């Protein structure tokens, strides 16, 4: 019902250009492109 | 098929999925209104995700888009959350899990900076925060997040705004 990556490509990175440390995000359109192979359980911390 | 194996906090590995985890922890512009205010995780549990059907659908496609693109797969390990998470592990990544609001079209989003993906652990924008006390900053309930080895392949860059 979902998308398709552009021609000849496989995924997208989508770089941010204006927060110079924040890192890239990444798309893929066929869910057999990742593998779950941690789970990580955890909290936030509150700032001292 | 899925079965879930601890990892030791001794053990290298751990150590090196956590420190993965807080070393790309970010502020974000929304001033932690999505994913809540810090500046580090408490890391309760890292566990390795097994099932032998769904490594082997992973590695199928992995080695078609690998050919594709001449021989390289450009795989990487990156971050999800979702609410989904617990589906996911079971029956793998799938449409159900697709953002068809997303920048980049709707696909599967991962995260290089483990706080971006912490962002969509309680669902787009954060939804209404944990189920126990609706708090998107909840520093009580545990969190889930996935580390997944993701294949790339030819990406196509588009710089964000
Ligand atoms: C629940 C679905 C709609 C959501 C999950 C999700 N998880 C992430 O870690 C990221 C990132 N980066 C983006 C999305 C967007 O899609
Ligand atoms: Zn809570």
């Amino acid at each position: 019902k979902m998308a398709h990556s552009p021609p000849g490509h496989h995924s997208v990175t989508g770089r941010p250009s204006v927060n110079g440390l924040a890192l890239a995000e990444y798309v893929i359109y066929r869910g057999e492109q990742a593998y779950p192979e941690y789970l990580i359980t955890y909290q936030i911390m509150r700032p001292e | 098929g899925t079965i879930l194996i601890d990892l030791s906090p001794d053990d290298k590995e751990f150590q090196s999925v956590e420190e993965e985890m807080q070393s790309t922890v970010r502020e974000h512009r929304d001033g932690g209104h999505a994913g809540g205010i810090f500046n580090r995780y408490n890391i309760l549990k890292i566990q390795k995700v097994c099932n032998k059907k769904l490594w082997e659908r992973y590695t199928h496609r992995r080695k078609e888009v690998s050919e594709e693109n001449h021989n390289h797969a450009n795989e990487r390990m990156l971050f999800h959350g979702s609410p989904f998470v617990n589906a996911i592990i079971h029956k793998g990544f799938d449409e159900r899990h697709a953002y068809i609001g997303g920048m980049f079209g709707a696909g599967i989003y991962f995260a290089e900076n483990s706080s971006k993906s912490n962002q969509y652990v309680y669902g787009i924008g954060g939804g209404t925060g944990c189920p126990v006390h609706k708090d998107r900053s909840c520093y009580i309930c545990h969190r889930q997040l996935l580390f997944c080895r993701v294949t790339l392949g030819k990406s196509f860059l588009q710089f964000s705004a």
